[PDB]
C-alpha cells in the first residue's frame, strides 16, 4: 500500500529542476542559488512571471494546485542545491521556496479573499494587526527504546499524539538534538484602512510564518504575503501558509490615473503664489474664519521631511498639532473634515482603541489563552495622521505613552515578557476642550487642561481658539452658519430632504485629497538664502521672546524647517523658497503671538 | 417532467432570452451579463423572476413549488452557457468557476407574519431590518473522508445548503472517519437577523426575528441596521435559506389620505391643533406638547456644499421627577411616531441602545448586533432613566448624537451603522452630553391618523430657511449674545426647530414667525436652562467656587469620606469636588 513511482510528480520535479538550472540562459536563477548559498539562508525566491514564461503550464499547475507543486520544487530546489554543493545541502534539512511577480487574479486583499481560493497560491496585502509569540513547533521528533535498543522517528507535518511508549510499554526517552524543531509565529492580516469601505465587516486572515520568515513582520507594518490558503482540519477555520513575505513601502504612491496627474500639474502651474492660499480657504469651507488654524492644518497633511542621520538620528518630519478653546467651535469639525481629507487618517479618542487603547498593547487571547501583540491607533496610523478628538480625557498610562511615541515615534512594550520596538511615526492631531470649559487667559495651557507642559513642548503649534463674544465676529459667524443650512443643491424644487439612505475656486474634497498625497511623495530640500532668512527670523522671534504661550526654543527652529518643507511641498517645488520661509514665520507668529 | 428536460430549459432561457425591441435590438441580457461578470471576478448573477415567467411560466412555478432542485439545475445552466460564452479562457483561466445564481422579482413582499409552514421548501420574498450580522466564516459543501483503518475515501460527498449538520458513515473500524481538508470545498458562510418592519408590528407585540443564511457573493452585503427585502427558501433545520437581497440605498399613500393632510396643513391652527392633540390623555403639558411635536416632525437632514451632512434630528430631554407621567408620554409617543423604539437606560439588551460585538459561545464567532438606536433609524428613540446608560453606552452615544452614526472598530478598519435617530431622553438628575441636547426641559387627531400625517410630512416636505426668517434669527442671536450661555451649537437646534414648525404646515421654505415660534420654544428651553444652571450649573460662578475649592484644598494640604463631608458642607457640590480632585490627580 505503498506508491512505487508517481509520474506526475517526476516530471514536476525534473522541469522545475531544469527551471532552476539555469546554466545555459542568462544564469540568473544559479547566480540567485549561488548567493543563496554564500548567504547560509534557504530559501529561493522564484519569479512566478518567469516560470510562465518558462512553461505558462507548469506555472498554472503551481498556482493553481500549490502544496504538491511547491512540495516537488522544494525536492528539486534540495537536489540542485546539493549537485552544485552536497555539504550545504546537507546542513539543512530542507529547502524552502518562495513565490513572487505578478499574479493576475490570485493577488488579492483580505477583503476579497474568498473562499473559492483555498489550496490555490494567494497574494494577499495588508495590514499587520496581531502578532503571536515566536515558539518553537516539532515536526520530527526522534525517540530511542534502551529495552529494544531501537531507534523510531515521527513525522507530524500537517497532521497523546507525542509518542512515549513502546508497543510492549517499554519506555521511550527523546533525542531532543536528533529531533527537527522549527520556530512558529502566527500574525493577522486586515485589509489597509485607507482603502477599506466602512459598510463591510472587518476582514482578517490569519498568516503562519515559519522558519526565517517568524520574524520579518510586525504589528502595524503594510505586508504583502504570497502563500498557500489552506483549511484548518474541522465550519472549517481558515489559515495562509505564507511562502513568502515582503514589507511594502507604507509611502507606497498615488497610482491614480494620468488625467488626475496631468490636472495636478496644470492646477500647480497655474497660481503656485495662491495654491497654498486656495487650498486653506476650501480646506474646511463649512467653517468660518479660523484661517491660520486652517493652513497649519494643511501643513500637518502635507507634512515635512524627516530627516535621518549618519548617527541614527531620526528627526521627525512629522508635524504635530494641539486645538484648545471653548465648546461649540468647529474642533471637531475640523478633525472631521481632516479625516475626510487626509490621504491616510485614522480617528480616535481619549480613550483610544478598546482594549488596546492609542499604542499598541499585548492581550491573551481568552479564547485559547494565547499572548497575541495588537497594534493600537497610533501604531496603525504610521506614516498618516492620527485625529484624536477629547485629547484631555486621555488616561494615565496613555498620558505616559504618548510621550515616547511624540519624542522619537516608536512605541517599546516589554511587558507580559513580550519585546517589541513598532514604528509610530505618524502626525497628531488633539482636539481638547477646556475644563470646565469658558477658557481663561490666565492660567497656562497646562494648567487649563493638564498635561505637564511637556506634551505642549512636544506639539510644535499650540492654537488657541477662544469664543470671543464680538458682535461683529458673531455677525460673521451667524451669517455663514445660516448661509451654509439655507443651501439648496443645484437640482431640487424646494420639496422633500435628502432621502434616508442605507449606505454612508473651492476645490472638491476628493480633488484636495489627492493632490496632497501627490503632494506627500515631494522631498524638497532647503537653499542657503531661506537657511538665512530662517535662521534670522529665529534670531528675531528669540529677540520678541523677551516680553513676557510657550517660549522660543530649538523646537520652535524645527518645527519652522518643517512648515517650510511643507509649504515647499503644497506648491510641488523641489526646494524650498523664501516665501515658504514667510509664510510658516508668520504663521509661527500667529500661534504663538495673537 | 424530467431533470435534465429541466435543464435545458434553463440554458435555453438565460442564453437565447431576448430584451428590448426592433429599435434597442433583442439583447440576450443574461448572456451578455454572464460574459461581463466572468471577465470579471463577480461569478454571479441576477436573475428577474418576472423575465422568467414572461419566458416560461412553468419555469417560475418549478422554482416557486421546488425552489431549490430547480435553483440547481439553473446555477448548472448558468455554468453551462458561461463555459460556452467564454469558451476561450486565457491560460491558467481555462479552470471553469462555479456561478451563485442571485434572483429578483417584482411581486409584492409578504409578511413575516403570513409566513406557514406550508411554504416550507417554497420560495418566498420577505421584507424588513437586519439587528445582527456574523463574521463571513468557510462552510464545507463538497467533502471526503477516508477510513482511518481500512484507508478507504469517500470522495465529493455533496452537502446540502444550508445551516445543516454532517453525515458519518457508519463504517467502511466502526463510524470514526478521518475528513481530508486538502481536497475540502468550500465557500464563504454568514448567519444574519431579520427583524419585522416596526411599521408592520403589532400593538404591543415584539417583532419576530428571523435567522438569514447567506453563503456566495450574496454575502457580506449587508451591515444591521439595513432596511432589506429577501427572496429566499423557507427553510427549518427555523431559518431562511438567502437568494436575492435587496437594499434600500434610497428612500422604500392613497389620494385621499393626501387630501386629508393638505386640509390638515391648511389650517391655520394647525400648530396649535397637533400641540393639544397628540396626548389629551395625560395631565400637565404646556409647550412641552409643542417640543414633542417638533420633536416627531424633526427638522431637515441637510447636505452642506462640502458634502457633509448636518443632523437634522431634534433631541429632547426630559430632566426631572420620576412621579411624573413621562412614562405613559414615552410610550404614547413611541407608538405615535412612524418608526419608534422605546427602551430604557438599563434596558439590559446585549447590543443595548448602541451597536455592540460579541462572540457568540454558541458558535464562538464575532456576531455584530444593533442596539435601539440604530434599529430606530429615521425614527424615534425614547431613552427612560437616560442617565443610566452603560460605559460602552454612555461611550458611544456621543457619537450617535453628534454625527448620527455609531461607530465600532476592529483594529484599523472601521464600521458604521446609520443612526439618524431623533431621541427623547428622561432623567432625573455625562454632564457633556447635556451640551447636545437641542430642548431640556425641566418637569383630535386618532393616533393613527397622527402617524399617517407624520410619515407623509416626513417623507414629503423638508423645508429650508427663508432669507426674511434667517435675517431675523441672526439678529436674534446676535441680541442673545450681547446680553449674555447661547452657543452656535444651539443657533442651529433653533434652525432645525423651526424647520420642523414649518415642516408641520408643509411649507416649502420658513416664515420668520416661524423662527419666531421657534425662539419662544428655544426661550422657554434657556430660561429653564437658568433655572437649570441653579440646578446643575455644570458658568463663570461654578468657575469662580471651583477655584474657591482649589484654594482650600492647597491652604488644607499640598479619610477621604471626613473630606468630602466637609467640602459639601461648605455649600460645595459633590459633583464639584469630585471633579476638582481628579483635575488635581492629573495634574
Ligand atoms: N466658525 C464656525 N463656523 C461654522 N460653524 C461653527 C463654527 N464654530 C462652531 N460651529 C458649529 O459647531 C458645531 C460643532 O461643534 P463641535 O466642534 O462638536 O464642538 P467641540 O469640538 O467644541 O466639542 C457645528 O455644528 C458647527 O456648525
Ligand atoms: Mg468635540
Ligand atoms: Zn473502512
Amino acid at each position: 500500500t505503498v506508491v512505487l513511482d508517481d509520474v506526475e510528480l517526476r516530471e514536476a520535479q525534473r522541469d522545475y529542476l531544469d527551471f532552476l538550472d539555469d546554466e545555459e540562459d542568462q544564469g540568473i536563477y544559479q547566480s540567485k542559488v549561488r548567493e543563496l548559498i554564500s548567504d547560509n539562508q534557504y530559501r529561493l525566491i522564484v519569479n512566478v512571471n518567469d516560470l510562465r514564461r518558462k512553461n505558462e503550464k507548469r506555472a498554472n499547475r503551481l498556482l493553481n494546485n500549490a502544496f504538491e507543486e511547491l512540495v516537488a520544487f522544494q525536492r528539486a530546489l534540495k537536489d540542485f542545491v546539493a549537485s552544485i554543493d552536497a555539504t550545504y545541502a546537507k546542513q539543512y534539512e530542507e529547502f524552502y521556496v518562495g513565490l513572487e511577480g505578478s499574479f493576475g487574479s490570485k493577488h488579492v486583499s483580505p477583503r476579497t479573499l474568498t473562499s473559492c481560493f483555498l489550496s490555490c497560491v494567494v497574494c494577499v496585502e495588508g495590514i499587520v494587526t496581531k502578532c503571536s509569540l515566536v515558539r518553537p513547533k516539532v515536526v520530527r521528533s526522534v525517540h530511542y527504546c534502551p529495552a529494544t535498543k531501537k531507534t523510531i522517528e515521527r513525522r507530524y507535518s500537517d497532521l497523546s499524539v507525542y509518542p512515549t511508549k513502546d508497543e510492549e510499554n517499554n519506555p521511550l526517552e527523546t533525542e531532543y538534538g536528533l529531533s527537527v524543531y522549527k520556530d512558529h509565529q502566527t500574525i493577522t492580516i486586515q485589509e489597509m484602512p485607507e482603502k477599506a469601505p466602512a459598510g463591510q465587516l472587518p476582514r482578517s486572515v490569519d498568516v503562519i510564518l515559519d522558519d526565517d520568515l517568524v520574524d520579518k513582520a510586525k504589528p502595524g507594518d503594510r505586508v504583502q504575503v504570497v502563500g498557500t490558503y489552506r483549511c484548518l482540519p474541522g465550519t472549517f477555520r481558515t489559515v495562509l501558509i505564507a511562502c513568502n513575505v515582503k514589507q511594502m513601502s507604507k509611502d507606497a504612491q498615488p497610482s491614480f490615473s494620468a488625467e488626475d496627474i496631468a490636472k495636478i500639474k496644470k492646477f500647480s502651474k497655474t497660481r503656485s503664489k495662491d495654491i497654498f492660499d486656495q487650498l486653506a480657504k476650501s480646506l474646511a469651507p463649512s467653517i468660518h474664519g479660523h484661517d491660520y488654524v486652517k493652513k497649519a492644518i494643511l501643513c500637518l497633511l502635507l507634512g515635512g521631511v524627516e530627516r535621518d542621520l549618519e548617527n541614527g538620528s531620526h528627526i521627525r518630519g512629522d508635524i504635530n498639532i494641539l486645538l484648545i478653546g471653548d465648546p461649540s467651535v468647529a474642533k471637531s469639525q475640523l478633525l472631521r473634515y481632516v479625516l475626510c481629507t487626509a490621504p491616510r487618517a485614522i480617528p480616535t479618542t481619549g480613550r483610544g482603541s478598546s482594549g488596546v487603547g492609542l499604542t499598541a498593547a499585548v492581550t491573551t487571547d481568552q479564547e485559547t489563552g494565547e499572548r497575541r501583540l495588537e497594534a493600537g491607533a497610533m501604531v496603525l496610523a504610521d506614516r498618516g495622521v492620527v485625529c484624536i478628538d477629547e485629547f484631555d480625557k486621555m488616561s494615565d498610562m496613555d498620558r505616559t505613552a504618548i510621550h515616547e511615541v511624540m519624542e522619537q515615534g516608536r512605541v517599546t512594550i516589554a511587558k507580559a515578557g513580550i519585546h517589541a520596538r513598532l514604528n509610530a511615526r505618524c502626525s497628531v492631531l488633539a482636539a481638547a476642550n477646556p475644563v470646565y470649559g469658558r477658557y481663561d487667559q490666565y492660567k497656562t495651557p497646562m494648567e487649563n487642561i493638564g498635561l505637564q507642559d511637556s506634551l505642549l513642548s512636544r506639539f510644535d503649534l499650540l492654537f488657541i481658539m477662544l469664543d470671543q463674544m464680538d458682535p461683529e465676529q458673531d455677525r460673521e459667524i451667524s451669517d455663514h452658519v445660516l448661509r451654509m443650512h439655507r443651501y439648496r443643491a443645484p437640482g431640487e424644487q424646494d420639496g422633500d430632504a435628502m432621502p434616508l439612505g442605507s449606505a454612508v475656486k473651492m476645490v472638491s474634497a476628493a480633488f484636495m485629497k489627492k493632490y496632497i498625497h501627490v503632494a506627500k511623495i515631494i522631498k524638497p530640500v532647503l537653499t542657503q538664502e531661506s537657511a538665512t532668512y530662517i535662521a534670522e527670523e529665529y534670531s528675531r522671534l528669540r529677540s520678541q521672546d523677551s516680553m513676557s504661550t510657550s517660549p522660543v526654543t530649538a523646537r520652535t527652529l524645527e518645527t519652522l524647517i518643517r512648515l517650510a518643507t511643507a509649504h515647499a511641498k503644497a506648491r510641488m517645488s523641489k526646494t524650498v523658497d523664501l516665501q515658504d520661509a514667510e509664510e510658516a514665520v508668520e504663521l509661527v507668529q500667529y500661534a504663538y503671538f495673537k | 417532467a424530467r431533470k435534465s428536460q429541466l435543464q435545458r430549459r434553463f440554458k435555453e432561457f438565460l442564453r437565447q432570452y431576448r430584451v428590448g425591441t426592433d429599435r434597442t435590438g433583442f439583447t440576450f441580457k443574461y448572456r451578455d451579463e454572464l460574459k461581463r461578470h466572468y471577465n470579471l471576478g463577480e461569478y454571479w448573477i441576477e436573475v428577474e423572476m418576472e423575465d422568467l415567467a414572461s419566458f416560461d411560466e412553468d419555469l417560475a412555478d418549478y422554482l416557486y413549488k421546488q425552489p431549490a432542485e430547480h435553483l440547481q439545475l439553473l446555477e448548472e445552466a448558468a455554468k453551462e452557457v458561461a463555459d460556452e460564452v467564454t469558451r476561450p479562457r486565457p491560460s491558467g483561466e481555462e479552470v471553469l468557476q462555479d456561478i451563485q445564481v442571485m434572483l429578483k422579482s417584482d411581486a409584492s413582499p409578504s409578511s413575516i407574519r403570513s409566513l406557514k409552514s406550508d411554504m416550507m421548501s417554497h420560495l418566498v420574498k420577505i421584507p424588513g431590518i437586519i439587528i445582527a450580522a456574523s463574521a463571513v466564516r468557510a462552510k464545507a459543501t463538497r467533502i471526503s473522508i477516508q477510513c482511518r483503518s481500512c484507508r478507504n475515501t469517500l470522495t465529493n460527498i455533496a452537502m446540502r445548503p444550508g445551516l445543516e449538520g454532517y453525515a458519518l458513515p457508519r463504517k467502511c473500524p466502526l463510524d470514526p472517519y478521518f475528513i481530508m481538508p486538502d481536497k475540502c470545498k468550500c465557500v464563504d458562510f454568514q448567519t444574519l437577523k431579520l427583524q419585522e418592519l416596526p411599521d408592520a408590528v403589532p400593538h404591543g407585540e415584539m417583532p419576530r426575528h428571523m435567522q438569514l443564511y447567506c453563503d456566495r457573493y450574496l454575502c457580506d452585503k449587508v451591515v444591521p441596521g439595513n432596511r432589506v427585502t429577501i427572496m429566499g427558501i423557507y427553510s427549518i433545520k427555523s431559518y431562511i435559506r438567502v437568494l436575492g437581497i435587496q437594499v434600500d440605498t434610497d428612500g422604500s399613500v392613497s389620494p385621499q389620505e393626501e387630501e386629508e393632510f393638505r386640509r390638515l396643513a391648511a389650517l391655520p391652527n394647525v400648530y396649535e391643533v397637533i400641540s393639544k392633540s397628540i396626548a389629551p390623555s395625560i395631565f400637565g403639558g404646556t409647550d412641552m406638547k409643542k417640543a414633542i411635536a417638533c420633536l416627531l416632525f424633526g427638522g431637515s437632514r441637510k447636505r452642506l456644499p462640502d458634502g457633509l451632512t448636518r443632523r437634522g434630528d431634534i433631541n429632547l430631554l426630559m430632566l426631572g421627577d420620576p412621579g411624573t407621567a413621562k412614562s405613559q408620554l414615552l410610550k404614547f409617543v413611541e407608538k405615535c411616531s412612524p418608526i419608534g423604539v422605546y427602551t430604557s437606560g438599563k434596558g439590559s439588551s446585549a447590543a443595548g441602545l448602541t451597536a455592540s460585538v460579541m462572540r457568540d459561545p454558541s458558535s464562538r464567532n464575532f456576531i455584530m448586533e444593533g442596539g435601539a438606536m440604530v434599529l430606530a433609524d429615521g425614527g424615534v428613540v425614547c431613552i427612560d432613566e437616560f442617565d443610566k446608560m452603560r460605559e460602552d453606552d454612555r461611550v458611544a452615544i456621543h457619537e450617535a448624537m453628534e454625527q448620527q452614526t455609531i461607530s465600532i472598530a476592529k483594529a484599523g478598519i472601521t464600521t458604521t451603522l446609520n443612526s439618524r435617530c431623533s431621541v427623547l431622553a428622561a432623567a432625573n438628575s455625562m454632564p457633556t452630553i447635556l451640551s447636545r441636547f437641542d430642548m431640556i426641559f425641566i418637569v383630535e387627531i386618532d393616533l393613527a391618523k397622527l402617524k399617517k400625517f407624520i410619515a407623509y410630512c416626513r417623507v414629503k416636505c423638508g423645508p429650508r430657511l427663508s432669507a426674511e426668517a434667517a435675517e431675523k434669527l441672526k439678529n436674534r442671536y446676535i441680541i442673545m449674545r450681547s446680553g449674555a450661555p447661547i452657543t452656535v451649537r444651539q443657533l442651529e437646534a433653533i434652525v432645525r426647530i423651526a424647520e420642523a414648525l414649518s415642516k408641520m404646515k408643509l411649507q416649502p421654505f420658513a416664515t420668520e414667525a416661524d423662527v419666531e415660534e421657534a425662539l419662544r420654544l428655544f426661550q422657554v428651553s434657556t430660561l429653564d436652562a437658568a433655572l437649570s444652571g441653579t440646578l446643575s450649573g455644570v458658568s463663570q460662578e461654578d468657575q469662580e467656587m471651583l477655584s474657591r475649592i482649589e484654594k482650600q484644598l492647597k491652604r488644607r494640604f499640598a479619610s477621604e469620606h471626613s473630606i468630602i463631608k466637609d467640602f459639601t458642607k461648605q455649600k460645595y457640590p459633590e459633583h464639584a469636588i469630585h471633579k476638582v480632585l481628579q483635575l488635581m490627580l492629573r495634574r
